[PDB]
């Protein structure tokens, strides 16, 4: 399973995935780069699920936006952005379903940062702190207690220092690599964590 | 089956059986327990034909697990039962609680399998008497003694078997609280000695630490027994 | 039965002396014992004086809704009026019986204020509650959807007082929903109620128990 | 349910929810998910409550026949051997059992987890329940063997706090026992996690907690 | 498997082919179907093989034991009962059709007795996968009080066309006649069926031809 | 099946003038495709003219293996002279089938001499091969069983030359087994061959494929 | 199968074994799993033949007809995007397919794994097949980037001889060609694994080797 | 899924566990210690599955065998162990089975350092190396690679941290933490590996 996990501030979106490649047993890379899609204009989609519907989805999205603000000339606001997502993995739903989990962030003038979360089924709110995969059940918690109101990116990487650090002890799956994306002073950054 | 009662009561209140299987133990050999701060000793005596008999095989010392040893007096068919049913029930104790069996559970129950075949029907009772040396859950050293009734007590020093009253009156003349190794084990010969011929191959001896139950070496019986001769020898 | 445990969630409605109220928990579930929100609202304006409550998968919400708005605006601009509450209410009923063999795991209820003109113009309650396919039952009281409806129904019989002013209605739809949110693993978490009347809407969050 | 135990340097801290839940009905909010099965040890129990509770007692009753047969007090390792055996028997037929025993004996502290598979681990840190991952989580985020009787009891409460606020399944009252030497303690009797709420996420009550 | 029984003047004739299966492979070309109960009876087998085999040695020795107990001759109403309560016990889990045929006091008697314990006392009969065959020829030829030369010679037709139409039959043809006072047990009857082309010679491996890792030598004494 | 799948495995047997052979497979599998040894013999000697080739499921032919040798070795030790090939053959089939509802997933073959005494004895090469449950085919020839039966009885048809010495015998038997191997994914690993001559015992391990 | 593919500094090395099968039955030994889709790429194949065999064959048109429009050589990534979302299209059919491309173009050498579910994950390193485990601990124990182009061939083999060992789906001959700039080599055209094994296993071949 | 692995060497016997207690997407603990059952007189049960089958099946074998030595006054032979588990095991296996994979080590004077692998469907045979779990696949083939006759503890230590790299690396369950038991030189040793 792909643990996902999201934190939004006042002033910062942070996204959280492993990077492993998984194909049954064995990982087919521990520095996978398919489940972060990063849209123009300050948008990213982490989705987690099978390789195969990830991609299609992942790819469908983020070319049909691209699309949109090049007829447009304009860049997409996130709330538009997240049902749109919502909206079409639903269509699929009930036709032939993409599996795939989403945490959709972004920032935009009008509403700041945001963050979305979505399940498989294309239930979707937006939330200040999320989390997908069975790491859910070990970062839930972790972000709840050690979140406030005016927190900091640093604080906030302390915080998914916390969750990689109890994904490494007490998940099943010993989860060590982990990509971040960073939103904020509109400018969207790459870590790489190993724990 | 055959569920006779053997054992039952005599007009007078007594089981005879119980006597009778006294009497099988008073006919055996003499077998002495010395306990001491954290170790026991444990004296017998041997009866071999010499030259063509194999000292090795008859064992009235034995082990039952890795803390409790056993000595006994009486028939050696029922020892050697009796002392296969306690080996089971010690590795099913250990099995069911997670922790090697006490001396004093062990000593129950022996004692309670005893009683049992005094009063079931279509059994006798076994005809042995039992010293049991181990440590209790507190790390203690503790020996008890078992009789073919079976009615247990623990003991600081015991002697069963043929004349075991002389050997018992010496032990309470000479017993001291906290001994060394070296001169209980020379008290524990002098005891059994009391009663059986002063000869090294007329006795077995065998030290129980937590460690482990040691045999003691043919040399060193050779030589306490040459200081006992000695000192006999000076006496009269 | 799952699929509306996945998420949970519950509506109310009750009626008072000119005046209406919509209640609903606050609570996103995930795997019928996950709580991921507690800020997914289940009431939805539709114009000023309807009201519709939607319980039940949060994806089939969210779908019913955007229908729901897409079809009173279009209604609304072309005849240049509000809708009415019983016409919405008749639309909603035929918009869910349109997927009666595939149909949306929701359970609404529609809440608001029938206008009657004479010069002045007369406010009358009115609630509806639905199953998943259309079947409409109006009342005159209160309604209740969601899987705390055997609950909201025994409060709801029990303390429900007719002809209520704005105040006792707001305290009595709170304590129902409340004592009914109690008694639920998968609803709570917050409760949102919502006390209409002809001149003003009064928006109010309960301090609620969230375990 | 969420049922927590861990070692610190003054002996055992103990804590557990007081939610019963069938299906998604709350059945009750006081069950006592702690019991003692002697003057030394502590178990608490998880999954199905009539299953916990007559085995737990079982084993009060050997252990009671044991003490009086051998005159010492029985170890938390045989106590636990002997549960994780009965239940064991028992494989393949339904039962529902997560048990933690916690007790102080000869050796120390000693904490054991026992289910109705036969397992049985030794440790130091436990939890049991549909909130267990979140207390561990929380637990681990925070854990010392240093900690003072009153940080350890702080540990707890939040841990408690924090399963019963993610987890449907978990709520009502909190309670921690401390266990040491000389016996145990109930340092919280029964604290309503409604009052944790507003202490812990949301101390100004201004408006709801967004989570 | 093509099995079949018929009842001449005097006399009990059993035939059988020889084949035996596993799937659509031949496990057995030779096996032997027609087992000797007593002297004076003798059974035919279908179905599974091993069940044949157990319950007809069985059946023999129980027979054997009963003959020297009671002194007197066997008889094929105490075989049948034997057999169907059997496998009335078993209820058709033991799949054993059986032709047994013998002749007693009451005269030459054939009986049919299938897997769930029922029998059926008749003139004549066939059991297997080529049975249908059989059984047209048996119903196409079949009189009363044929010569036993005559009732060889239809079992054998009846043998022969299952081998033939049913691809679960081959091998030989082995026939049994019993009479009160001798049985007659040819086996191979008829052998119709061998291999068709052989290379012009063997092929022999000149030796040395296989490459060997190791080589121990022992001697049995 | 699939449980002969799950290890493979093949046997052989073949007559020859005054000589028999019996030959094996010597992989052992798992899960049908995973080769975990490649010295697990299938030849068992009864005694030194009695020989059982056993394929099938591995834990069956080690429990058949010990209960044949106990039997053998009772009732050797009781008659005070060696069983007779044919006796163990029949005793065989009786063990097999007693176990008919719940059997042993294993297809043995059994490779031996049959003594006829007039002075001299005659040793007469004996062959048979069962099904699981005891059903017995007596042969003058070859007998095969295992997963690689198909194989083995095309090339023991093609190949097999009646009344060849041991050397020939080799050969042939030999040659057939290995070419039948080469085309069993889940049967070889090596190959074991045993010439059983009325003086001497040969044993060799060939140089087979191991992919 | 066992099929591999490397990239070290001197291009790609990519292996395979020959063995195809139906069931536990080998129906060849000399398959060839390595096809080139055009001057540059070359595919690896494993699951199903037919399937791996017609859509390599589709992709090959798809790309002589993109090259002869464009006038410029097609990229790795381009080809394995197509293949990928030919593949998804078919997605719970039962297409069995595993494709290492593995080629040069105009940004280097460029390596992906596609499978018939749509997946397509760039890498450095792949194994597929039912001993790709074996030959993925084989490359991983000894693998580097600065290896020669013999250290290379001699590492694919070892790995493909390993699988093959190992696994029962795997065997026949280990073929290992080499992906430079200007094309591609065939080191190894088609080499039996019977001396490889003698050879690194069992060189004394004075008995059976033990696994 | 517990990975066993045991190699066999002319002058001693490695067996190596991963050393976690998994209660499903959580490990209990990171160094279980309900794998390994030495037994007295240089035997050791390694074993792997359900830990309740794992603790009885073990316990059950361990007291067994410890009654034997003490009734007979002499230690059990490495061969007799070995085939006593596997009948005990076939014998439960059409009752009521244990799901446990068997590596049983030993030392005699008889037959030198033994190593025999069983499965759960009691399927058993000696070997020279051996593997159970998924992370079999992994780490069988450096072990026949790296495995020669005359190897001593060292390198057998060595091909035992290659395996333990590949099972880092390549397995889907980043396993960390091992427990070796090692017999060679009539003394038995007691190791922990972290990679
Ligand atoms: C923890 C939850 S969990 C998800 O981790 O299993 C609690 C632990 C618990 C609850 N109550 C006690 C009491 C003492 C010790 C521990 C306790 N487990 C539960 O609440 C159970 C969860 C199910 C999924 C196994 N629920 C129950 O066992 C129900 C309790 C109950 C039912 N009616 C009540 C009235 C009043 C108070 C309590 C209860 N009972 C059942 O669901 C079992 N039967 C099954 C047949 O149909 C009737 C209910
Ligand atoms: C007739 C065929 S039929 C279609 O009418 O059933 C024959 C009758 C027959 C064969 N051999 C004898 C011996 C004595 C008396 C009668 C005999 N029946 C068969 O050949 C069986 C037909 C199947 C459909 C049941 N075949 C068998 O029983 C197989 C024989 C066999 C397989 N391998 C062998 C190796 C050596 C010797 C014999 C055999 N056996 C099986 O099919 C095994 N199954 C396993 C499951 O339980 C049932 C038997
Ligand atoms: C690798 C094995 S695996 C376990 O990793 O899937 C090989 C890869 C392979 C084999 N052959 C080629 C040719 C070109 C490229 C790659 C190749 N896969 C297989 O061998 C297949 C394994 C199954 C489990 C999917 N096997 C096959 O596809 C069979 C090939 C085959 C069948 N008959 C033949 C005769 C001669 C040569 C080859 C074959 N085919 C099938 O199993 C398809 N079945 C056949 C039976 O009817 C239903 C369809």
């Amino acid at each position: 399973m792909d643990t996902l996990i999201g934190l939004r501030g006042n002033n910062f979106v942070v996204l959280a995935a492993d990077t492993y490649s998984i194909n049954s047993i064995i990982k087919l890379k521990n520095d996978d780069n398919t489940k972060f899609y990063d849209i123009h204009g300050n948008k990213c989609l982490l989705l987690g699920g099978s390789i195969g519907d990830r991609l299609q989805f992942g790819e469908f999205i983020r070319k049909n936006v691209h699309l949109y603000q090049y007829q447009n000339n304009t860049d997409m606001f996130v709330k538009s952005f997240a049902f749109f997502t919502r909206k079409n993995l639903a269509y699929y739903l009930r036709r032939n379903p993409f599996e795939v989990n989403c945490l959709i962030a972004g920032y935009d003038k009008k509403d700041g940062y945001q963050l979305y979360w979505c399940d498989y089924l294309s239930n979707m709110d937006s939330v200040n702190k999320g989390a997908h995969g069975y790491g859910a059940y070990l970062v839930s918690a972790i972000l709840d207690k050690y979140y406030h109101e005016n927190l900091t990116v640093d604080e906030a990487l302390d915080i998914f220092k916390l969750c990689f650090e109890e994904l490494k002890k007490r998940f099943l799956l010993t989860q060590i690599n982990y990509e971040l994306r960073i939103m904020y002073d509109n400018k969207v950054e790459t870590q790489y964590v190993t724990v | 089956s055959y569920d006779r009662a053997i054992t039952v009561f005599s007009p007078d209140g007594h089981l005879l059986q119980v006597e009778h299987a006294l009497e099988a133990v008073k006919k055996g050999g003499c077998a002495v327990a010395i306990k001491s701060s954290n170790f026991a000793v444990l004296a017998v005596e041997k009866k071999n034909i010499p030259k063509l008999q194999n000292p090795k095989t008859t064992e009235k010392l034995i082990k039952l697990d890795e803390h409790n040893c056993l000595a006994f007096a009486g028939l050696n068919a029922d020892a050697r039962v009796l002392v296969n049913k306690t080996r089971l029930e010690c590795q099913r104790y250990y099995l069911n609680m997670d922790e090697p069996a006490p001396v004093d559970y062990i000593a129950k129950y022996v004692a309670k399998v005893q009683q049992k075949f005094t009063h079931r029907g279509g059994v006798r009772p076994f005809g042995i008497a039992t010293l049991i040396a181990g440590f209790k859950n507190n790390k203690e050293i503790c020996i008890y003694q078992t009789e073919p009734s079976g009615i247990y007590a623990a003991w600081k020093a015991q002697a069963i078997g043929k004349n075991a009253k002389i050997v018992q009156e010496f032990l309470e003349k000479n017993y001291q609280e906290n001994m060394e190794q070296k001169d209980c084990i020379f008290l524990a010969l002098k005891a059994i000695f009391e009663v059986v011929e002063l000869s090294s191959k007329n006795v077995e001896v065998a030290l129980l630490t937590e460690k482990d139950l040691t045999f003691i070496e043919e040399q060193e019986i050779n030589s306490m027994v040459e200081l006992i001769d000695q000192e006999r020898t000076k006496n009269n | 039965g799952s699929i509306y445990n996945y998420n949970g969630g519950c509506v109310l409605g009750m009626s008072g002396s000119n005046c209406v109220a919509i209640a609903c928990d606050l609570r996103l579930g995930a795997n019928t014992f996950t709580t991921v929100s507690t800020k997914f609202s289940k009431i939805f304006k539709m114009n000023n004086n309807v009201y519709v409550g939607l319980s039940g998968l949060a994806t089939d919400i969210q779908t019913l809704y955007e229908i729901l708005r897409y079809r009173v605006n279009l209604y609304e601009v072309r005849q240049d009026a509000e809708m009415d509450v019983e016409c919405f209410a008749n639309m909603l009923s035929s918009i869910l019986y349109s997927n009666r063999f595939s149909p949306y795991f929701v359970n609404p209820i529609v809440v608001g204020f029938k206008l009657k003109h004479y010069k002045k113009v007369n406010y009358e309650p009115y609630l509806t509650a639905y199953d998943l396919i259309g079947a409409k039952c109006e009342t005159r009281d209160f309604v209740v959807n969601g899987v705390t409806s055997e609950q909201l129904f025994g409060m709801c019989e029990s303390l429900y007082v007719k002809d209520q002013d704005e105040n006792g209605l707001f305290e009595t739809i709170s304590q129902c929903l409340l004592s009914a949110l109690d008694r639920d693993c998968i609803s709570g978490w917050g409760a949102e109620v919502l006390v209409l009347t002809p001149e003003k809407i009064i928006k109010k969050k309960l301090k609620a128990r969230m375990d | 349910t969420t049922t927590l135990a861990f070692k610190f340097k003054d002996g055992i801290i103990v804590a557990v929810d007081s939610r019963a839940s069938m299906g998604s009905f709350i059945s009750s909010q006081n069950v006592e998910k702690i019991i003692e099965i002697n003057k030394n040890i502590l178990g608490t129990m998880a999954g199905g409550a009539a299953d916990c509770l007559y085995w737990e007692k079982y084993l009060g009753k050997i252990i009671k026949i044991y003490e009086l047969r051998n005159n010492e007090k029985i170890s938390v390792r045989a106590a636990s051997t002997i549960l994780s055996n009965i239940l064991y028997q028992y494989k393949g037929y339904g039962l529902c059992c997560g048990i933690i025993l916690s007790g102080y004996d000869h050796t120390g502290f000693n904490m054991f987890y026992v289910d109705d598979s036969g397992k049985k681990v030794e440790g130091n840190l436990f939890s049991c329940g549909s909130g267990s991952t979140y207390a561990y989580s929380i637990l681990d985020s925070a854990y010392d063997y240093n900690l003072n009787l009153d940080q350890a009891v702080e540990l707890a409460r939040n841990a408690i706090y924090h399963a019963t606020f993610r987890d449907g399944g978990s709520g009502g009252k909190v309670r921690v026992f401390h266990i040491h030497k000389n016996g145990y303690d109930k340092i919280i009797e029964g604290e309503d996690v409604f009052d944790l709420h507003y202490h812990y996420t949301n101390p100004e009550q201004k408006d709801q907690y967004v989570m | 498997t093509t099995i079949c029984g018929l009842v001449c003047q005097n006399a009990v004739i059993l035939g059988a082919d020889t084949r035996a299966t596993e799937g659509p492979i031949v496990a057995d070309k030779n096996c032997s179907k027609l087992h000797y109960i007593s002297k004076n009876i003798w059974c035919a087998g279908a179905g599974v093989a091993g069940d044949l085999e157990h319950t007809t040695l069985w059946l023999q020795h129980n027979v054997e034991l009963h003959r020297l107990n009671t002194n007197t001759q066997p008889r094929v109403s105490m075989c049948v009962s034997r057999l169907t309560q059997e496998l009335f016990k078993y209820q058709g889990y033991k799949v054993c059709a059986i032709v047994l045929g013998g002749v007693d006091v009451n005269g030459p008697q054939l009986y049919g007795i299938h897997p769930h314990g029922s029998s059926c006392l008749l003139p004549f009969t066939a059991l297997g996968s080529g049975s249908l065959n059989a059984m047209a020829v048996l119903e196409a030829k079949y009189r009363d009080n044929m010569t036993i030369e005559e009732g060889k010679n239809l079992v054998c037709e009846a043998i022969c066309a299952g081998i033939f139409n049913d691809l679960g039959s081959g091998g030989n043809v082995d026939i049994c006649v019993i009479t009160k006072d001798s049985y007659q047990h040819i086996r191979p009857y008829k052998e119709p069926n061998m291999r068709l082309y052989h290379l012009p010679h063997p092929t022999i491996y000149p030796k040395g031809t296989t490459p060997i890792l190791s080589e121990k030598i022992e001697y049995i004494k």
